[PDB]
Formats: C-alpha cells, structure tokens, sequence
C-alpha cells in the first residue's frame, strides 16, 4: 500500500471583490466552509474559512501536517511544492484550488496569484506545475470550468510524453463540473458545494434531501431540525454514527457492485485518502447531476446515479428523520 | 316649499335641475336668516353640482343660486372651513371656464364670502434629480427608461403600445447584463399591462416577455409565479396563442437551469390536453411540443410516468400522420440520452414491434430507437432477444448497429452634422409659429443622430407624443454638444443668441433658460453665449417670464464683479417682487453704509372727486372703481354699470395673476371684497331688514380677513358712506388696536376723538370723559404707550372711582348687563393699577399691600378670568421671596427665622391656593403654574399648614397634569422629610395605575440605583404597579437589562480597564489603584459565561487572567515586585490580542449576545418614546436579527425595531454617557417653541427648534432617537474638498510655513499670521456645496432662506442657555428643508469658557464659512432681524424660562455633576441663576445699564467676530473655516 | 494503517 504527505490548501478568495466575469445581484452571498464571510471583516473571514477548511480534512484523516496559503503569490507556491517534494518522495501530495475569487480558467491556467492591489497578473501554466511538483499528486479543482482544466493537464502530459522520447500518469483528479458548465448559483447552497460533498456528505446530504425532495413524508421535520441533530461522528449508538455506518456500507456496495476488480482495489482498497474522496465524490455526482452539472474524474467510472441501492439510503434517511421530534 | 325643492334636486332631468335652482334662487331672496337650517345642507348639493360643471343644466344658475343664499341667508367667512374646497372652485371657474356670464359670477361670490388670511387658508388647505450624481455613461439610458414609462403607465399606450415596448427591448440588448437593475422598474407594471391587453396586443407582449427574459437568464425567480399564472389563464387551445405559449416555455425552461422543476406540475394538465384533441392540419402543434420536451432534460425524472403514455400512443395510432410518428419517435429516442428508462422497457419496446410489422418508413427510425433503448439495457435486453428476432427473420431487416451491440451484449462485451446643419435655419425664421417648429425640429434632429444607442432608440418615438421629446431635449443636446469643435459651437450659440432675442415665446425662452441651467449643472460649464456667460441678458429675460429666483441668482453672480448703484437698485426691487421686506432692507442698510389722478382721486375721496374720476383713465380698474364717483353722487345704475365694467377688468387681471399662489392672488381678492363690499354699501339703503344684518355681517367678515389697517382702512372708507363710527365703535376700537408704531400713535388718537366727540389730547389736565367708558379706557391705555406714564396712574385711579360710581348708578334690571360689564372693566383697571404701581414705585414695603389689594378686588369682581388668579398668586409668592431675601440681605450675615416664619406661612398657603385654582382654569399652558407648586412643596411641604393645604389641592387636580412634571417627581423619591415622601409615593402611586406606560421608564431604571432608599422606594412602587398588572413589569425589567447588557461587552471594558492600568503601573506608580480598577472586572468574570460571546472570551482569555490573578496575590503576598512584572506581561499579552481585534467587528449577531430579545413577540409594552395618551398606544411587535456597529471613538450601534403599526423605528443605542442632561435641554426646548408658535409674527415666519428623543437607560447608557436624513458639516465640506481636488489642510499649512512655532506666538504675532492666512483663501465652500445640490432656483432660494432663520434662533438660544464647545462635528444640516440642528449639549452652560487649557471666548459659532453662505448683503437683513424677534419673545416670557432653568439648577442628581466642573453647590446655582437673569434683563455688560435688543445684539455680533477672539482657539474648533 | 478500521 501506499501513505501520504502534507496537504497544500491553496485558496483564492479575493473576500470583497467579485471577478469581472460575473454579474451577482440575487441574494446568493453563499456560505464558504459553513461560514458568511460578510458578517465579519475580510481578514477574519478569511482566516476563520482557512481554519474551518483545515479541520474538515483533520476530521477524515490524521495529517503529518497541512499547510495553508490563503494569499497569493508565485513564489510562495515554488517554495510550497518544493518543501512538499523535500519531505516526499513516493507518498502522494493532495492539491486543493478554489478560485472562486478569480476569472474563469483558460488553457493556460488563468489565475489571480500576485503580490497586488488589482493586478491581471499571471498565465500560470499547468505545465510549469507539473514541473514544481513531479511525485505522484492528487489534484482537487473546485471551480468554474475544471474540466477544462484536466483537459490541458492531460495534453501537457501528452508533450512531456512526446519530450521524453525525443510521475505522470500517475496521478488522479477530481473536477467540479465539465469543461463547458458552470457551477450553479442557487439560494440555501453552499458556494463551495463539491468541497463540502468531499468533506461534509452528510450535512449535504441531509439539507439536500430537506429541499429537494418534491413530497416530504414526515411532517414536522424541516432544517431547524436537522440542523440540531445531536451525537457523534465515531460513535455507532448515536443518530450521526448510525448514519455514517449506513453511508459507507451502501456507498461501498455500490463501488463493489459497479466496478472492475482492479479499479475497486486500486481506489478503494490501496489508500485511506483516495477510498474516501471516492466514496464521497459518488455523492457529489448523484446530488450535482440536479443542477445540470457532471463532475469528471480523471479515470472514468460508470455512471452510478441510476443504481437501485440509493433508494435504500432514501428509506433510511426518513426512518432516522422521523425518530427526531 | 324649499323642502320640496331640495327633494326634486337631489333626485330630479336638466330641466327640472334648471327651474328648480332657479326658483330656490327667488326664495332664497326671500326667505332670509330664517332659511340657513337646509342650506348647511344645500349648499354641498350646489356645490358639487358646480364641480361637474360640464353635467350641469347651466351652470350660471347653479353659482347665480350659491350666491344668492351665500348673501341672502347671512352666510360669512365660514363656508369654506366647512367645505375646504369653494374658493379653489370658484377660482377653477374663473381660470378654466372662460365663459364671462359665470367667471364673473364666480368674481361676485368671492367678494361676496369675503377675502381669506392666507394663513387661515393654508391652515383650512426630473432630470435634474440625478444628473450630477451619475457618470454620463450610465446617464443617458437611466433618463429614457423614466421616459418611457411615464407613456407606458398612461392610458396613451392602448394607441401607441407597440413601438413603445420595442424601444424598451431594445435598450436592454444594447444594455446586457447590466439591464438587471431596471428589473424593479419595469416588469411589476408590464405584466399588469397584460391583463388589460387586446389579444392583438397580447400576442405582441408574449412574444417581448419571452425575449425580455431571454436577456435577464437567471435573473428573473422573484417573478415566476405570475408569468406562470398569466400563462395558465390564457393558453385556451388557439393555435396562434399555443404556439406563442409553447415558445415562451422554451425560452423559460433555457433561461432556467433545474430550478424549472418547480413550475413543470403546473404545466403538465394542459400539455396532457393538446396530445389528445390536436385538430391543426398534420397536428403540427403536436410536433411543436414535442420540440419542447426534448429541452426538459433531467427536469423529468419525476413525472415520465406522467407524459411517456400519449407519447407512445403518437406513433403506435396507424391512422396518425406519418410526420407525427416519426417525431414522436426521434423525441423518444433522444431522451435516452440523460434519463433511465429500465423499469419502461417492455411499455417502450412492445409498441415499437408491431411498428416494425406496421410499415418500412417507420421501421428506418424505429430500429435506431431500439439500438438507443438497447444500448442503455445492457444485458437486461438478452430476455427480449429471442422475442424480437422473429420479426428481424419474417422482415429482410439488417441494421449493422443493432447486430454489433446483440452480438457483443450476448458475448458479454461491454460498449450628427444636421444637428447644426438645420439648426441655422434659425436665421430664416420670422414669425413666432417658425420659431416654434424650429425649436420641434432641432429636437427631433437632436435625437435622430445622437451617439447613444439608447437615444436614438426614442427618435421612431419621437416622431409624435410631442411632450417625450421635450424631456429628452436637454440630455441630447449635452451629448451633441461634447462632440463638436469650435466652430460649430460658435454657430449654434449665435443661434441660440437669435433665437433669446428675436422674440418673446414663452416656450422658447422657457425650454432655452432650462437648458442653461442644465448646464450649470454638468461638467461642461455655462454656455459661451456673448462673454460672462449671458447672465444679464439671461437676467433679463428671467424678469420679463416673472422667473425672479433666476433673475435673483443673476443679479447676485454680477454683483460678485463688483458692487454698482444700478445693482443695488436691481436688487432691491426683485427682493419686493420676491415679498422680502428684510432682504430689502439689508440692501439698503448696505448702500447706506458703502455709498453716498389716482391718488389725487383716493386723497379726494378721504377728504375736485369729480375731476380727479374724469382724469383717471375709463378702461383701467381703478378708474372704474372711482367712478362706481357715483357712491357719493347715489348714481346707483351708474355704480351698478361701473362695478360690472370694474369687474370685467379685475377678471382680466385675476387671470393674469392666476396661479401666483394665494399671496399674490390676495390683493385681488381684496378687490374682489372691495366691489362686493360696493354692492353691498349701494344694496343697503335698498334692501329691508337685512340692511341691519348687512352690518354684522360686515363685522364677521372683517374678522376674517388680514390685519393690514391699510385694507382695513379701505374698507371703513367705503362702509363710511352708509354707517357713521358711532354706530358700531367696536369696529373702531379694533382698529386702533390693531394699529401699531407711529400708525397707533396718529390713528389711535384721531380715531378716539371721532368717536367721543370730544378732544381729550387739549386741555390735558381735564377729568377724562364719561363718554363710552371702553374709548376712555383705550385712551387711558394709549396715555401710558408714551411718556405720560404717571398721568395714566392717576388718571386710571380716578377712572376707577368713576367706574365705582357708574356700578352704583348702573344698579338696574335693565341695566345688569352694563353693571357686570363695570365689574369686569374694575377688574382690568385694577391689575393695570397693580402692573403700573411696582413699574414706577419698585418692590417695597409700602406698595407690596397695595398691588395684594388690587388683585384681591380684581379677583372678587371676576372669577373665570384666570389671569387675575395668576398674578394674585404670583405676587404671593414674589412676597414670600422677598420677605425671605430681605432677610439674607439685612437681617443675616435663627430667630430672624421665626419672625420670618410667622408671615411667610401667611403667605404660602394663600399662594398655593392660587396657584391650584389657576391651573383649574386653564389647560395646555399650565407647565409653569406645575413647576412653582412643586417648588413650594418641596421646600415647605413640611409644614401643617402647608401640607393641608397641598392635600386639598392635589385632591382637587385632574392626575392627567402631572404627566409633564414626572421627571422630577421621581428626582426627589429620596427625600427625608416623611409628610413629604408619603404624599410623592401616594401621587405616583395613584399615576401607575391610570397611565403605567408614563412610569415604566423611568422606574426599573429608577431600581437600579446604588442608594438604598432609591432601590427600596422604587420596588414599593413597583410591587404596586405589579398587583395592577404583573406583565408590563416583568417585560419592561427584561427587555432593560438585556439591552442595557449588549451595550457594552467583555473585550471593551477589559480593554478601557487594563489601559487605565497601565497608566497607573507605568505613570503614577499606583499600585494599589491599579488594582482598584481591575479588581471589580476579576470579581465580573467570576460569574462565569452567560452567552456565546462571553464563552469565547473566557476560551481565549480565561487563563491569562486568572494567572495575572495569582501573580497579583502572590505579590501582596510577598511584595517582591517581580511578580506584578509577570502579571504584566500577561496583561500586555491580552491586551494586545484584543487591540488587534475590534476593527474588523462591524456587525453584532442577536443570537450571540441576547437570545432572550431575539425571541420577543407581541410584547404589551409601549414602543420607547412613542407614548400619547390620547393616541392609540403602538406595542413592540419585532427586534431587528442584527445590529449594525458604527466606528468612532465610541461604538454607538444602530438598533431597528418593528411596531404594530407596520412601521420600523430606529434608535442609536450608546454607553459611556450620561444622557438625563440632554432630556431637560429638549424640555426647555419645547416650552420654546411653544413660545414661539403662540407669537403672530415668530408664527408667519415659521421659526423653530428641531428636536430628538433621549431615553436613559442606566447611569451611563441609553437611546438616541435617529433622525431622518442630514449630514454633518464636517463631512460636507471634506468630500466637496476631496471632489474638487482641495488640500483638506491649506489654512494650516499656510501658518505653519509663515510660523512653524506657531502655538508658542505672542496674540498680535498669531493675529497677523491668522490674517494673512485667511486672505489667501476663498472660504466660501458651503455657499458653492447650497446651490450645487439644489434641483432648481426656488428650491434653492427656500433652502437658503430657512438656513439663515434656523441660525438666528439657535444663536439666541444658545446665548441665553450658555451652551458651551461646538465644532463642525455638533452641526448637522437637513438635506432637505436646509434647516440645522444640535447634537450635543454636556457643556450646558458657560464652563467652557472657565476651562484652565484653551478657555472659550466666542458667545457663538458664528464665522467666515457660515457669514458668506447667507444673503450676498451679509449679516445685516434676515439674520439681524430674526435675532431681535427671538431676543424680544424671550425677554417678554421671563418667568417660564427661568422656572425652568431653575428647576434645572436646583436638582442634585444633575446639580453634583454641576458641582463637579465648578466648585459650594448652594452658592454656585445662585450665581448661576443671576447670570441668567442678567442676560435675560440685558445688563450682563455692565450692572448699572441697560440695553436695548439691538444693542444687545449689536454687541454680541462684534464680539462673536472678532479676530481677536478667534486666534485664541484651539484649532478643534478650527477658528479659519 | 487499513483503508477501514472499526471496532464492533
Ligand atoms: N440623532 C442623531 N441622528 C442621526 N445621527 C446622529 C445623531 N447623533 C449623532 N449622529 C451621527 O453619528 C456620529 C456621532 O454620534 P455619537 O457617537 O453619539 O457622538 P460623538 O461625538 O462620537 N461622542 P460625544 O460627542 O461625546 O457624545 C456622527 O457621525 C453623527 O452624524
Ligand atoms: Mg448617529
Ligand atoms: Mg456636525
């Protein structure tokens, strides 16, 4: 089997700027890591959304270290994956950009990293990263186009490939949506929801179910509630434990049930990490495909949305919901 | 018979209406006074007959009628209070009818009601909005959208509808996504629209709507659920209307993203209904839809089982058109692309077979729908293989795509110029139509061409709705005008120069003047018109248009190029066009200071008439009114022809004076009153009985009318002719009264002498007549208005005895009236008498029994007439005082005391009877008679005598009274006195239980005291209120403890406390203060957290403190100062990890602080501030989720709250101030305001103090009623400064580079820096920032007005309170009325000028900043006048004043703090007080003199100004703005 | 060090 190393959180907020390519006057000023970053100063917002980030990924994983940059620029990002190199070299580096502050991506890997005060700074290439950190990675892109940027990543890779015969392929990604689409702008959700449906599945999956479904069968239940859900995530006799159980013993019988032997053993079965970001990313995939978005990985799975076993969750979600009032 | 006649009106028939009107008319002449009973109602039923003038069976006869009753009837000056409405009616007649037999019908019935004060008759009664705030770039397309829906709103759009929707899409598209803003704007009335529409029409706005929301995407929810609805009510099944319906879904269902499954269920019934009775040729409509369906997507999940039915059914039918079939197929087999159709297969599958079997030309597109269905399955196929290949055998069927996809499922595979151009046709143009079409045309050229799309949008509309394209002149213009060179300028101003001077069209000149002034509002500057900008030629042409506030601007800019006499001539004649005396006297004092038959025929008719009339030109209204002279010649059919010619003149300049407001409109009322008033003095001698009631109406309508003797004089000029003075000296009486200044002093005595018939002002030492006792009265009063002082004493005295002997003479039946008349007159001349003795005699032993007897005897002749109560109670009580003085004066400096006693008992008791009957007699100004009571009993309640009396008094007193005085009943809740204390608890007691929400307040506060007896008095009282009702209590005490607690929170007083430490471990070395001012903080965080706040904060923090605890035990302990040296270091370790904080905490969360308020519903609790007992009591109903903390030196934070009235309130909550000093001020300001009303001459100029509500709370906490929008002066002038570029600190500069050590200069040194300093600056921002921000000249003109009066009266004011320190910061200024206000009074009397670091000197903020925002004449005029009316109020009002400043003084609870700045207490107040008394007696500049008010005032102004003064201030307080 | 530990 194999370990891993440190985390490098790199996030781009920009808290008070909206990028020039979005016009926002619906009152969708969206929570980020379960926080509103309006209600304080820029500098709290931002610290206070670091630290939330940081304890979401401590809650699935005990970690050697994480390291956060919550500013740009360039340079710090050099020195980051080169102390991430120092302290490697087999076990993987987790990658994690949001860039919700910051234009749309391009070929080139558009981004807002810059030591300015209002500056269209920087082309930052994949290419270029792919040189900083070479070990083998996995890259998070919670963004408006990223599978635009898996694409170019794959080409690169391509070029070094076509270079090389004049720990690529190695590697994973998990995009927020298809190159083509957008993420949604929709009251009552998170502006961050495929981060927190990789970190947080059941808050998700409870509010969603709460204002998705078109009929509720248990009355007198509604957010207020759900959101005062008492126990514990590591203890079995409690609601939350109870639901955890549930969830990965059906998020595993659907990966059992759907993929080959050799891709089940290889993301399920051979890391810690890689087994939970996938049995989460089932779930970012069945609740994103409302909202006409489709997640893209950078291996591809059979679809699984269509799977008879989530009707089994449904059941059990109303059952443990009608135990609470 | 009238009552019949009235039944046949109100239900007649215009014939009928006609003769019945008619014939009322004839009986009203008859009927008379006996008649008024139905016409307080008729007259409505006339009246509103007249109004529908145009259904009226004519109208003539209706107001022939309404006058008829009017006079005949003995109506006055009354019908129009009645019905607020007649005269504005008349007038519309007058204006609008333009039919001579009923407009001077109209004229008759005005004069014949009788001309209205203007102030009884108010009582009884866009592109220049934003231009400057907004770049031009979002300009343009802001101005177009108002223009549009001002059409779009109208009832003109059902004619023009169609091109005005088009321009509105349009601008969208040119807009992009930015036209999201006008969302608000436009669609709450465009689908409105829709509901009235013809289907014609409504195919149109479909059609729109769907492009309009095809523009906005996402933006567009809040309206999607009457878009939906809309379109319910109206897809009816015509197939225009379905295919319009079916598109406008296809552009819903795009433009939203999953968020459409909300509305689908709504849709579905009548999509299901189009699949089954489908009678369009091919079903075409069918195939539309099924277009549709294929876009849902994903939004189908929940509801295939819903629509896959009729699908199938549309190709499985074989009778269907084969067009259809295949559509339907192609649908199905493209939504296998997203949604699961497993658990369909065998309803899909069966129906394709037997297609297969049913024809070839389905079964080519029927085979790939099965490939899809097939591919989807997967191995779920393999159970349907052996089925379908039968068919695939019987049928030479082969499909390559479907025979690899079974074979691998079964091996177990996966798978411009014209704007100029026609604009110089100007000089082509001759009559006044060719100037008119020029103007059309250059607008309509203006628009054709303009650069902005959004303009040239408008050009089609344009075309016509004339108005459209005069609003949009202006912008079009500016726009063509930024692009053009020199040249073509040039050309275009000289034909705008033509076009101002060829001819006097007022459309022209009016639509040219409004464009300059849009363009001295915009960044291009006034136009280059000849040189200085055409501002006299513009001047002139304002005064011709009657524009004199353009005109006024004008004149005053050439006056700032230098002053001429022609200038000041200019100005002082539009000042009295403008009707202000003030402003025109201010001129003329300026001048004085820098510079060097018609009435023959009126002189006649007062003392050659004959020639004086012919001379006066026939065809002028006064020479028809002279003629009318026919009054003195008894030419009646003469006078009758003249008023009738009289009149046609008048109306001929009523119309052109209509519409100059009433002011204006008055002096021709008055000649409207003056020819009824003719009518009258002709019809007198020839109508019966009502020649008598003639005279009282007369009197009635001369109460009516203004109070100018001159009309008044008119008036008894013309009634003189019939009616002799004798006959009615009420009249005359009234008149001399009225009359004042040298008017009274050569009126008054030639009026007395006519109606005497004797001449008292010869033979001066005469016994005064006997002749009309009330003229001999009026004269008696006009001999003391002079130096004849003393004779008027005697000569009253005398009067009295003869007035004794008339009441003993008078003794009579017949005569009781007169004898009663005699008691009341010996009760007036006896309270003269009294004023009159201590005016000339002074305050002593000898006279005080003397004015005691004269207002006893006038108290036994009368007994209603509480002013006689007053002063006999007054002047008990100034005996009191003065036997009490006399000894501090004399006898002392304690026996003196009993000897005292012994009388001053004597006089109490009959002066607190006094005043309780006093304040029985009168209401609503009572205050005064309230708070010298209280003084009495506060300080001699004590005594039996006293306190019986007092007993029996508040017994007798309606508790309503005592509201206004509750808070100084609870003050003194302390007082050791116990007959005292019993009689306070009582009064409270018995308040609590009729008006507890007077109370609430102030108590619970009141049980927060530290002093024990406050606390336990005010839980009696409480468990009192309790019994009454326990909710009021227990709400009121929670909600003042949860507010009081988020006032203030743990990180601030940590951080205030551990600062101060420091100051006295490092500085003063006080150790043990330094604990003294952490202890009760460690003791505050032992109870440990409450709230979520107060948890994170003991996490933080706990620890570090509690160690500091132990370091600093550990030293007393030990005394090793090491151990305080690492407290510090804790304590520094916290104190900057809070210091960092606080800047970035901009918002409170309620949840976080107080969980208890958040939850607060329907609370029986009176919103604070808002309590009336007479109103509907407004209950606290909401607490807004959040505060909003503002950032200053102090964090005051806004607070919202929600009443059951549906309206928000909203308070600035604030610590760290104590607020029971801000409430008395706003007091004292309301007994001024008060004062003021009650004064004619204050109330015309509508002068005023604004004032706030303050609520206390606890010591040092409490709320600040929010008020309205203003903005400090402060702010103002750093964002002009900023906008224009201004160094923010020039004055400074500019004296530290002449004297870098300019704080150490010797006065004449910073004198001479100050100066220069000054010199080199045009301090005149404010006046720039007044004009800047005003939409138009009148506006303005009112602003500046209201500015300069609010300023004299807080002067005044301020000097008389001695209100301390003010800087820019206290100043506010209201955007919209331009009055100003105070915000902050600590300093409430003259400390500030006591202070031993930069002591005041300045009676006033009066300076260069302010002078130069007033009247181009300075301080002279308005200002100086308003201060010598203020100063006059105040000085007549003394008592009121002073017993409220008084009781001010007096009270410890405020007076330690007092004590505190000054220091004895008990000597400072009376030095306190004498100064008040000095200013108010206007002896403050010298003891043995006294002032005048304009010397007082002269005084102040020279001291307020002075350099020298001002160079002494500490720049706070910055001396140079 | 197992991709799932539990303890039942
Ligand atoms: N009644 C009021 N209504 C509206 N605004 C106010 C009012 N009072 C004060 N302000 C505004 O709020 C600021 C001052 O409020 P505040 O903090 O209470 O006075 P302060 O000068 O800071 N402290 P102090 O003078 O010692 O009482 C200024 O920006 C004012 O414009
Ligand atoms: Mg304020
Ligand atoms: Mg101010």
């Amino acid at each position: 089997r194999m370990k891993t190393v440190s985390v490098a959180l790199v996030l781009c907020l920009n808290v008070g700027v909206d990028p020039p390519d979005v016009v926002k006057t619906t009152p969708c000023a969206r929570l980020e890591c379960w926080i509103d970053p309006l209600s304080m100063g820029p500098q709290k917002a931002l610290e206070t959304i670091g630290a939330n980030l940081q304890k979401q990924y401590e809650n699935w994983q005990p970690r050697a270290r994480y390291k956060q940059s919550l500013d740009p620029t360039v340079d710090e990002v050099k020195k980051l994956c080169t102390s991430l190199r120092r302290n490697a070299k087999e076990e993987r580096v987790l990658f994690h950009y949001n860039g919700h502050g910051v234009p749309r991506p391009t070929v080139n890997g558009e981004v807002w990293v810059f030591n300015k005060n209002y500056t269209q700074y920087i082309p930052l290439s994949i290419y270029d990263l792919q040189t900083w950190m070479g070990s083998p990675s996995i890259f998070v892109y919670d963004c408006s186009n990223a599978g635009l940027i898996v694409k170019s990543f794959k080409q690169f890779a391509l070029q070094r490939e076509q270079e090389l015969e004049v720990s690529m392929k190695n590697c994973i990604q998990l995009a927020a949506c298809e190159a083509t689409e957008l993420l949604p702008m929709i009251p009552d959700l998170p502006a961050d929801l495929f981060t927190s449906c990789l970190t947080t599945p059941i808050k998700i999956a409870l509010r969603w179910f709460c204002m998705q479904k078109c009929v509720s069968l248990v009355p007198g239940v509604t957010l207020d509630l759900i959101e005062k859900i008492p126990g514990r995530l590591n203890d079995r006799r409690t609601p939350l434990g109870e639901l955890n159980w549930i969830f990965t013993a059906i998020t595993d019988t659907i990966a059992w049930n759907v993929l080959p032997r050799d891709l089940f053993q290889k993301l399920f079965r051979q890391d810690l990490l890689v087994a939970s970001l996938f049995r989460n990313f089932l779930l970012a995939e069945r609740i994103m495909r409302s909202y006409n978005c489709t997640p893209v990985s950078s291996p591809r799975l059979p679809p699984t949305y269509m799977h008879a076993m989530w009707q089994a969750w449904d059941l059990a979600v109303d059952i443990c919901l009608s135990q609470l009032p | 018979i009238l009552k019949a006649l009235i039944l046949k009106l109100k239900d007649p028939n215009p014939g009928v209406i006609n003769n019945v009107l008619a014939t009322i008319g004839e009986l009203a002449q008859v009927s008379g006074l006996e008649m008024r009973k139905w016409v307080d109602e008729l007259f409505i039923i006339i009246m509103d007959m007249l109004q529908d003038s145009s259904l009226l069976a004519k109208r003539q006869v209706a107001l022939w009628t309404l006058g008829q009753l009017v006079a005949s009837t003995g109506y006055v000056v009354e019908p129009y209070r009645k019905y607020p409405t007649l005269l504005e009616v008349l007038l519309n007649f007058l204006k609008t009818e333009q039919n001579q037999g009923t407009r001077r019908e109209a004229i008759r019935v005005l004069g014949l009601l009788g001309a209205l004060d203007p102030y009884k008759h108010k009582v009884n009664i866009e592109m220049l909005v934003n231009m400057g705030n907004l770049p031009l770039d979002e300009f343009y397309p802001a101005v177009s959208m108002v223009a549009l829906m001002r059409i779009f709103r109208d009832q003109s759009l059902s004619h023009h509808h169609t091109m005005v929707v088009q321009a509105i899409t349009f601008i969208f598209k040119s807009l992009g996504l930015k036209c999201v803003q006008f969302l608000p704007q436009v669609m709450p009335t465009f689908l409105n629209v829709i509901r009235v529409c013809d289907g014609a029409i409504r195919e149109f706005l479909f059609q729109q709507l769907g492009m309009l929301v095809s523009f906005v995407k996402s933006h567009i929810r809040p309206y999607m659920d009457e878009i939906v609805t809309l379109m319910r009510e109206f897809w009816v099944m015509n197939t225009s209307i379905q295919s319009t319906i079916i598109l406008l879904i296809e552009q819903i269902v795009v433009a939203l993203g999953g968020e459409f499954k909300l509305y689908l269920p709504q849709l579905i019934p009548h999509m299901l209904r189009v699949f089954m009775h489908d009678n369009s040729p091919g079903r075409i409509v069918s195939i539309k839809l099924l277009a549709a369906i294929q876009l849902f997507g994903a939004n189908l999940d929940d509801y295939l089982h819903l629509l896959l039915p009729p699908i199938v059914k549309l190709f499985d039918a074989p009778e269907a058109p084969l067009p259809s079939r295949k559509a339907a197929l192609e649908t199905v087999d493209r939504l296998t692309e997203s949604l699961d159709f497993t658990d369909y297969a065998s309803r899909i599958i069966h129906p394709i077979v037997r297609t297969l079997d049913q024809s070839p030309e389905l079964r080519s597109t029927a085979m790939d729908t099965l490939s899809s269905l097939v591919f989807q399955l997967g191995k779920k196929y393999q159970i349907f293989i052996p089925m379908v290949n039968k068919v695939l055998v019987r049928h030479r069927i082969n499909h390559q795509r479907y025979d690899v996809l079974i074979c691998r499922i079964v091996k177990g595979y996966t798978l411009s110029t014209i704007n100029l151009q026609k604009a110089w046709g100007a000089a082509r143009r001759v009559s006044k139509d060719d100037w008119l079409e020029w103007l059309r045309r250059l607008s309509l050229e203006l628009l054709k061409d303009s650069s902005s799309p959004s303009l040239r949008s408008c050009w089609a509309l344009a075309q016509a709705y004339n108005p459209m394209a005069r609003d949009l002149f202006n912008a079009a213009f500016v726009s063509c005008w930024s692009e053009l060179n020199e040249d073509q300028q040039d050309e275009l101003i000289r034909s705008i120069e033509l076009a101002l001077t060829s001819q006097d069209i007022a459309e022209v000149t009016q639509t040219l003047l409004n464009l300059a002034e849009f363009m001295e509002h915009s960044d291009k500057g006034p136009l280059p018109l000849r040189d200085d900008n055409g501002i006299v030629l513009l001047g002139e042409r304002a005064a011709k248009c009657r524009a004199y506030a353009k005109a006024l601007h004008y004149k005053e800019l050439e006056f700032q190029k230098g002053p001429t006499p022609a200038i000041l001539e200019s100005l002082i004649s539009i000042n009295n066009k403008l009707q202000q005396p003030e402003a025109a006297a201010g001129v003329l004092e300026y001048a004085m200071k820098h510079f060097g038959a018609r009435m023959a025929a009126a002189a006649a008719w007062g003392l050659s008439m004959e020639e004086y009339t012919c001379m006066i030109p026939r065809d002028t209204h006064d020479g028809a009114f002279y003629r009318a002279l026919a009054l003195h010649q008894d030419l009646f059919s003469l006078a009758q022809q003249c008023i009738d010619k009289a009149r046609d003149l008048l109306d001929a300049e009523l119309t052109a004076m209509a519409g100059e407001s009433y002011s204006r409109a008055y002096g021709a009322m008055v000649s409207c009153h003056m020819l009824s008033e003719l009518e009258e003095v002709i019809q007198y001698k020839l109508v019966p009985e009502r020649r008598e009631i003639i005279r009282q109406i007369w009197w009635e309508r001369l109460q009516g009318c203004q109070r100018i003797v001159e009309d008044w004089q008119k008036i008894l000029m013309v009634r003189s002719l019939v009616v002799s003075p004798h006959e009615d000296m009420r009249t005359w009486l009234k008149y001399a009264s009225l009359c004042g200044k040298s008017g009274r002093l050569a009126l008054a005595h030639k009026t007395l002498v006519l109606l005497l018939g004797v001449d008292p002002s010869r033979q001066l030492d005469h016994p005064l007549p006997t002749v009309h006792p009330q003229v001999t009265y009026a004269y008696m009063k006009n001999m003391w208005k002079s130096a004849r002082k003393i004779d008027a004493f005697q000569h009253m005295q005398h009067f009295v005895q003869t007035m004794q002997q008339q009441a003993q003479h008078a003794i009579a039946t017949e005569d009781q009236q007169h004898k009663q008349e005699l008691h009341k007159l010996m009760a007036r001349c006896f309270l003269k008498l009294g004023e009159w003795q201590l005016n000339l005699q002074g305050i002593n032993e000898s006279t005080i029994p003397k004015v005691l007897q004269y207002y006893s005897a006038a108290t036994e002749h009368d007994r209603s007439w509480y002013k006689a109560w007053h002063a006999w109670a007054v002047m008990n009580f100034e005996a009191v005082l003065h036997y009490k003085h006399q000894n501090q004066a004399r006898d002392e400096k304690k026996k003196v005391t009993e000897d005292l006693s012994k009388t001053l008992l004597m006089y109490t008791v009959p002066a607190v009877q006094g005043f309780f009957r006093s304040i029985s007699l009168s209401r609503g100004n009572n205050l005064q008679d309230t708070l010298r009571v209280l003084t009495l009993w506060f300080d001699y309640g004590h005594w039996p005598d006293v306190n019986e009396a007092l007993v029996e008094g508040v017994k007798a007193i309606q508790i309503d009274t005592w509201l206004q005085v509750i808070p100084q009943l609870i003050a003194r809740i302390d007082t050791p006195r116990p007959l005292v204390g019993r009689l306070i608890h009582q009064l409270l007691t018995d308040i609590g239980r009729y008006h507890p929400q007077a109370l609430i307040y102030p108590l619970t506060v009141a049980s927060k005291s530290t002093t024990t007896a406050r606390h336990n008095a005010a839980n009696k009282i409480l468990k009192n209120m309790c019994e009454h009702s326990n909710t009021l209590v227990q709400q009121a005490m929670m909600v003042s403890e949860e507010l009081i607690r988020v006032a203030i929170l743990w990180h601030e007083m940590w951080h205030e406390g551990l600062e101060e430490a420091s100051r006295l471990y490092f500085g003063e070395r006080n150790v043990k203060g330094m604990f003294e001012v952490l202890e009760p903080l460690h003791a505050m965080m032992e109870r440990g957290p409450q709230t979520l706040k107060e948890t994170s904060f003991n996490q933080a923090y706990g620890r570090d403190l509690m160690e500091a605890q132990e370091w600093c035990r550990k030293y007393m302990k030990s005394g090793n100062v090491k151990d305080l040296t690492q407290a510090w270091d804790l304590y520094y370790h916290v104190f900057r990890r809070i210091s960092k904080q606080l800047p970035q905490l901009t918002s409170l969360e309620l949840q976080y602080v107080s969980p208890k308020l958040l939850m607060c519903r329907d609370l029986e609790l009176a919103v604070p501030g808002t309590y009336d007992p007479n109103q509907p009591i407004i209950r606290i109903q909401s607490i807004a989720p959040s505060l909003q903390v503002i950032t200053s030196k102090q964090r005051p934070r806004k607070l919202t709250l929600m009443g059951s009235n549906g309206h928000e309130f909203v308070f600035l909550l604030k610590g760290h101030e104590d607020l029971r000093q801000d409430e008395r001020v706003m007091q004292l300001f309301g007994l001024v305001n008060t004062l003021l009303a009650n004064d004619p001459t204050s109330l015309r100029k509508n002068l005023s103090i604004q004032r706030y509500a303050v609520i206390p709370l606890s010591t040092n906490s409490g709320l600040i009623g929010w008020v309205p929008h203003c903005d400090t002066l402060h702010a103002l002038i750093r964002d002009y400064r900023e906008k224009k570029k201004i160094l923010l600190n020039i004055e400074h500069r500019i004296m530290l580079r002449m004297a870098p050590d300019y704080d150490h200069l010797t006065l004449m040194q910073k004198v001479e820096v100050f100066e220069h300093a000054v010199n080199n600056t045009a301090g005149d921002d404010l006046a720039k920032l007044l004009w800047l921000k005003s939409p138009s000249s009148e506006v303005w003109f009112d602003r500046r007005t209201n500015y300069t009066r609010s300023l004299a009266v807080m002067s005044m004011v301020g000097y008389i309170l001695g209100l301390g320190d003010r800087h820019p910061s206290n100043l506010m200024l209201d955007r919209l009325s331009g009055k100003i206000l105070h915000i902050d009074f600590g300093d409430c009397f003259e400390v500030a000028m006591t202070r031993e670091k930069f002591p005041e000197k300045i009676p006033f903020r009066l300076t260069r900043m302010l002078t130069n925002a007033m009247e181009v004449t300075g301080l002279d005029g308005n200002y100086r006048i308003t201060c010598h009316t203020v100063m006059e109020v105040l000085r007549e009002h003394k008592d009121s004043v002073m017993a409220v400043l008084e009781a001010f003084v007096y009270d410890p609870l405020l007076n330690w703090r007092l004590m505190d700045t000054n220091t004895a207490l008990n000597k400072k107040a009376i030095q306190i007080i004498n100064r008040v008394r000095d200013k108010l007696t206007g002896r403050d500049f010298s003891h043995d003199d006294t002032l005048d008010v304009p010397t007082q005032v002269e005084l102040l102004i020279k001291q307020a100004t002075s350099h020298e003064n001002l160079c002494q201030c500490y720049i706070g307080w910055c001396p140079f703005w | 060090e197992s991709q799932f530990e539990m303890d039942i």
